[PDB]
RNA sequence: GUAUGUCUAAAGUUAUGCUCUUAUUUACUAACAA
């Protein structure tokens, strides 16, 4: 709330419902990526690529939430 | 039981070669690299290094191509078998008190440090002159390492 | 888990809680409570007073100390606490003495366990963390002494770092002496004696700096 | 047995151990060079530790014989039940 | 989380019965999460 005010359109949305997303960083390549990192440093990803491809997003976040 | 009169000045280094090493090498405190044989005749190739301070901690690669080496001036060299010509890294803080090498890919290289940073050099990150990550979960001076065999 | 305390004294408990006793003493039944995980220390400090003190008695009276205790009981009634006193034994047995007259090991072991360790280990965590102080000490001197002996042996001499002095005044005493009080001077003559001991002492050196 | 005692009875002892088997005074100085047999005084310093190493054997031995917890504490209850 | 306490912060002083594999407890600890 306190960094968001910098830009006052960007609406914030507390979620009721808990996403698992601790495990999200339990996945093979991100942890490895994240022992990887030397420094200061983002590199970014599509968390779903092939599932995009074939469906809508909805359908891939759905697998990816199972997941 | 036999002899063998190598390094006149005190302190070595003597390790032989991997699994099927037949090979005989030294470093002794005489800043000067050496290489004999198992069989009986003592047959001497001086791998010279350059740098000004004794070598101190040598090991070889797993594929017995080419062997690290460490110095007291901040100096960790390289060492191809039998040529001798190879990549060199005459830059460091100060003396690492030992190195080692991956078991299974010759590319990642460990050194380690006075100052207890440790270092990673693969073979396009040695040509980088970079590093893949360094380790500081260690204070005092480390002088000891060796990979689990994997 | 938790819960209220109670139940009944096994064997090795009060052996315990004899031990206890032997080591902390008669007041400090906290202590002593804590020792034992089933037991207070109101019903340790009780059952010490009651049952487990030797310097109680449990042997049957005499038929005078039978006739002692009923008249007791006849001038003094059921004052048992006062009555016990004038026996001199412990007021319970009295009593009942009086009445006739009138006609799991896995836990345990735990707390053994535990138990033995603490009666064995008396000392204050400031002692504890100096005396791991100090063999982390030694073990760092070692090892700084194995870089300055492996220096050597590779032909740089290397100084030993003196400690990093604490305040202004902070002594060396290999620098010079501590405070030379000499000796009450000489009546008999020393010179020759001096000389000796000096060469010995050089001799000495040398010796070392050989070794 | 005093200190009194105990001192003219080792005096006695030590008597025993010797019945096994010069003065030039510069007064300006004051300096009362007794030289004396260099051999004898030899003899002193081998007997005089040998007698302390005696000694010292003797508590080492005792200290080798044996309701306690630590060291200390088994002494300590030692110096209770010598009473 | 602290008091507090150590540590580092670069220039070379002239000598020749056991091993093993695991699963469980209990304890302690944990400015780590609940």
């Amino acid at each position: 709330e306190v960094h968001m005010l910098d830009f006052p359109n960007i609406a914030i949305r507390p979620t009721e419902l808990r996403l698992p997303f601790s495990a999200a960083m339990s996945i093979d390549k991100l942890s490895d990526v994240v022992m990887k990192a030397t420094e200061p440093q983002m590199v970014l990803f599509n968390i779903y690529d092939d599932w995009l491809d074939r469906i809508s997003s909805y359908t891939a976040f759905s697998r990816l939430t199972l997941l | 039981i036999r002899n063998y009169p190598g390094h006149p000045e005190g302190t070595t280094a003597l390790k032989f070669l991997p699994k099927t090493g037949h090979l005989i090498l030294s470093g002794g405190n005489d800043h000067t690299i050496k290489i004999w044989d198992f069989y009986h005749d003592y047959e001497c190739l001086r791998d010279f290094q350059g740098h000004n301070k004794p070598i101190k901690a040598l090991r070889f690669t797993e594929d017995c191509q080419s062997f690290l080496s460490s110095s007291f001036d901040r100096s960790v060299k390289i060492w191809d078998t039998e040529t001798g010509k190879v990549k060199t890294r005459l830059h460091l803080n100060s003396t690492p008190a030992d190195v080692e090498s991956r078991p299974t890919n010759p590319h990642e290289f460990i050194v380690g440090l006075s100052n207890s940073k440790i270092l990673h050099y693969d073979d396009r990150v040695s040509e980088n002159q970079g590093l893949v990550q360094t380790y500081d979960h260690h204070l005092s001076s480390i002088l000891a390492l060796k990979y689990f065999p994997d | 888990p938790i819960y209220v305390k109670g139940g009944v004294w096994t064997n090795v408990e009060d052996q315990i809680l004899k031990a206890a006793v032997q080591k902390y003493g008669t007041h400090q039944w906290s202590k002593v409570a804590s020792l034992l995980q089933k037991k207070t220390a109101r019903q340790s400090e009780l059952r010490w007073n009651e049952y487990l003190n030797p310097k109680l008695n449990f042997t049957e009276f005499s038929k005078e100390e039978d006739a002692q205790l009923l008249d007791l009981a006849r001038e003094l009634p059921n004052q048992w606490r006062t009555i016990a006193d004038m026996m001199a034994r412990p007021a319970q047995v009295c009593v009942e003495r009086y009445n006739r007259l009138l006609e799991l090991e896995d836990e345990e072991k735990e707390m053994l366990a535990e138990a033995r360790a603490r009666l064995l280990n008396t000392q204050g965590k400031k002692a504890t963390r100096k005396i791991r102080e100090r063999m982390l000490e030694e073990s760092k001197r070692i090892a700084e002494l194995q870089k300055r002996r492996e220096l050597k042996q590779a032909g740089i001499n290397v100084a030993i770092k003196k400690p990093k002095k604490k305040y202004g005044t902070d002594i060396d005493y290999n620098e010079d002496i501590v405070y030379e009080q000499a000796p009450m001077p000489g009546i008999y003559d020393t010179s020759t004696e001096d000389r000796q001991i000096k060469k010995k002492f050089e001799q000495f050196e040398r010796k070392v700096n050989r070794k | 047995i005093s200190y009194d005692q105990l001192a003219k009875l080792s005096y006695e002892k030590t008597l025993r151990n010797l019945a096994t088997q010069k003065v030039q005074k510069d007064t300006k100085t004051g300096k009362i060079t007794i030289a004396d047999d260099d051999k004898l005084v030899n003899k002193l310093a081998v007997s005089l530790q040998s007698e302390s190493k005696k000694r010292y054997e003797a508590r080492k031995r005792q200290m080798q014989n044996a309701s306690f917890i630590n060291d200390k504490n088994k002494q300590f209850n030692e110096k209770l039940s010598r009473e």
